[PDB]
């Protein structure tokens, strides 16, 4: 549940 | 539990393999565009994860590994490998297989394994 990342 | 980076009773040194772990493996992974979630311990406050530290009881990150290498905390390169595998395993336990963080961990793990395979004999 850490979400969107680049 | 949270990980120490020094211990006066624990034998420590810097072998040619531990130098390789620092100067080749960690340094290569550090200069990767996907490394930034792993430079420091997972931050359950910034990420708002009330359960992270309930589920993950043996946290690990590359910043802790770097400090262990800088302190000559390890005796064997196998311990450094252990810490990397804890880091990756924790990520795969806590996150879902499609999440961005897992894809990033898998790319780093692929490079980790390639560099370890080319580690010289002691």
């Amino acid at each position: 549940r850490k979400g969107v990342k680049s | 539990s949270m990980p120490e980076v020094s211990n006066p009773s624990k034998p420590g040194r810097k072998t040619n393999q531990l130098q390789y772990m620092q100067n080749v493996v960690v340094k290569t992974l550090w200069k990767h565009q996907f490394a930034w979630p792993f430079y420091q311990p997972v931050d359950a406050i910034k990420l708002n994860l009330p359960d992270y530290h309930k589920i993950i009881k043996n946290p690990m990150d590359m910043g802790t590994i770097k400090k262990r290498l800088e302190n000559n905390y390890y005796w064997s390169a196998s311990e450094c490998m252990q810490d990397f595998n804890t880091m990756f395993t924790n990520c795969y336990i806590y996150n879902k297989p499609t999440d961005d963080i897992v894809l990033m961990a898998q790319a780093l793990e692929k490079i980790f394994l390639q560099k370890v395979a080319q580690m010289p004999q002691e």
